[PDB]
């Protein structure tokens, strides 16, 4: 019964901290903007990307129209 | 769960009809992408050796940030009780997916200082390994319990 | 590119320039206070 | 020498950075662009021969289509990747004055050695 | 470039001119310790 409870309201508190490993996640994702606008543009931090999860079409589609800035 | 998934793309490098067209106008939405963005920038950059250096630790960071999904993605859902956070639960920065990857408010005071971010990354950093840290010890601490289950009722139930 | 390096280089040094001269500042301040106790030493030696 | 006046009327023409003086093979230019995007971030300037005359390894005589060039580097933490991308050229790579009359003397000095 | 003259002398001189802001702070300290000193000598 300890060991269910501890999955239960223990791993609450683990999940509650994956949601905050998931905001420093999202941290992350924001300092990774300004890096890579340092790394293709000017040092002063400025992007215009975007973030999501997407279809293999949509995100063909971005690719063809950022082909401009391609790798 | 999920890995990173975010496109690269600077300012001056927009793929959407307009330069601020972005966030919102873009062709995205005749393809239906679920693309989102919203600008925060820092108070100031580094030099370009300082960005050299946190493009190299930038890989570093991504190591980190995997081995956090990994294990909430794995100490939580496998013990069939834990994965009862939802996005709205386990919202980044406050916000769910929908508002999360839509906006870049996360670089606020919390994880880095709202200042030149070449040692406010590191420090993030810190905090995230902590984070994980703590969430390892939760694991720890379910192994443990799990370790206490399948005790001495695993025997024979008796004349045996 | 190389304006915006130029910009960071300025800043720095001016940066670098401002706490040095807080840091003479604050040792002036201290060597004040030394001279003002050694002032009270010879003043109540005499 | 010769980017003592290509390379330096091409960095100011783009414009603290490193000399990124070495070698780069005719079949370097993917790996000059393409490549080392990260630390060039396509700020630098470079000046780069298409080996008009096969160059002999540093430590061979045999020679290949190793081009000599000079680079500039965007500062000392990009300039350890640009030594790393130099070394994986692996042409008749070696350092020289900055000017252009002392990097032509330290050539003819080489050449009249060899 | 304009990259090297930003990392030219233009920065060395406000490095070097520092000492013009120490040699004022060293001024400053000097005329309070004397102002100081006459009036308890006073």
């Amino acid at each position: 019964h300890d060991q269910e409870s501890l999955r239960s309201s223990l791993l609450q508190w683990c999940y509650t901290s994956y949601g905050e490993v998931f905001s420093s996640w999202m941290h992350f994702c924001a300092v990774r903007v300004f890096a890579e606008s340092i790394l293709r543009y000017g040092l002063p931090p400025s992007f215009l990307a975007c973030v999501l999860a997407p279809s293999v079409k949509g995100e063909k589609k971005v690719r063809s129209i950022l082909e401009e800035l391609c790798g | 769960a999920s890995r990173y998934w975010v496109v690269s793309l600077p300012v001056q490098n927009s793929a959407a009809s307009v330069w601020n067209r972005l966030q919102e106008q873009i062709s995205k939405h005749s393809f239906d992408t679920p693309l989102y963005r919203f600008n925060i920038p820092n108070l100031r950059v580094g030099t370009l050796d300082s960005l050299l250096a946190l493009s190299d630790d930038l890989v570093k960071s991504n190591s980190f940030v995997e081995s956090v999904s990994h294990k909430i993605r794995r100490q939580i859902e496998e013990l069939e009780r834990v994965s009862g956070i939802e996005s709205s639960s386990l919202s980044v920065d406050g916000v769910p997916v929908d508002t999360y990857l839509t906006r870049f408010v996360w670089d606020e005071a919390k994880y880095p200082t709202m200042s030149p971010l070449r040692e406010i990354v590191d420090g993030i950093h810190t905090l995230v390994a902590k984070i994980e840290d703590d969430l390892k010890v939760r694991v720890a601490e379910y192994n443990n319990v799990r370790s206490q289950l399948n005790a001495i009722n695993r025997k024979q139930s008796g004349s045996l | 590119m190389v304006r915006f390096i130029r910009q960071e280089a300025e800043e720095k040094a001016n940066e670098i320039s401002v706490s040095a001269e807080e840091e003479f500042n604050i040792e002036k301040l201290q060597l004040v206070e030394a001279e003002k106790k050694k002032i009270r030493q010879e003043y109540e030696r005499k | 020498g010769e980017f003592f006046s290509s390379a330096l009327t091409s960095a100011a023409a783009q414009q603290k950075l490193g000399f990124i003086a070495g070698l780069v093979p005719r079949e370097k230019s993917m790996s000059f662009e393409r490549m080392l995007f990260r630390a060039t971030r396509g700020n630098v300037f470079l000046r780069q021969a298409v080996v008009d005359e096969p160059v002999v390894d540093p430590v061979s005589g045999e020679k290949m289509e190793k081009n000599v060039f000079v680079v500039f580097y965007s500062g000392e933490r990009a300039k350890n990747k640009i030594l790393k991308i130099c070394d994986a050229f692996g042409a008749n790579r070696y350092p020289f004055n900055e000017e252009f009359d002392k990097q032509a003397q330290a050539i003819s000095e080489v050449s009249g050695r060899l | 470039l304009a990259a090297e003259q930003e990392a030219q002398h233009i920065v060395a001189a406000a490095r070097n001119a520092k000492m013009a802001r120490l040699r004022q702070a060293k001024e400053e300290a000097e005329r309070e310790i004397a102002e100081h000193r006459a009036q308890v000598e006073r």
